[PDB]
């Protein structure tokens, strides 16, 4: 789902994977590591700051 | 099936029957001897 975050200010480190695309493809899925635990990453996911 | 099936094939014929119908959907052989096995099964109970 599109996401929209305000106050970038107080960035979270946490997106750092997610924006720096650190995907890992396994068995047709996109594994993105948000923290510690594995999320399938779908395609159409976008974010905006 | 209702229950998870126990396949006994002495020839083998039934294994890569499994392994050609599953194909498209990525089935993974492992085995419970195998150390990876507690990895696998946590893979495949997440993502199919």
């Amino acid at each position: 789902n599109p996401l929209l975050v305000q106050d970038v200010e107080s960035y979270d480190p946490v997106l750092n994977p997610v924006l720096n695309r650190e995907v890992r493809r396994t068995g047709g899925r996109v594994l993105i590591t948000l923290g510690d635990q594995d999320i399938d990453l779908s395609p159409s996911f976008v974010i905006f700051l | 099936f209702n229950r998870y099936p126990l396949i006994i094939d002495p020839s083998g014929q039934a294994t890569e029957f499994i392994m050609n119908e599953y194909k498209d959907r990525k089935i993974t052989r492992t085995s419970f001897l195998d150390d990876a096995f507690r990895k696998n099964l946590e893979s495949a109970l997440r993502f199919g």
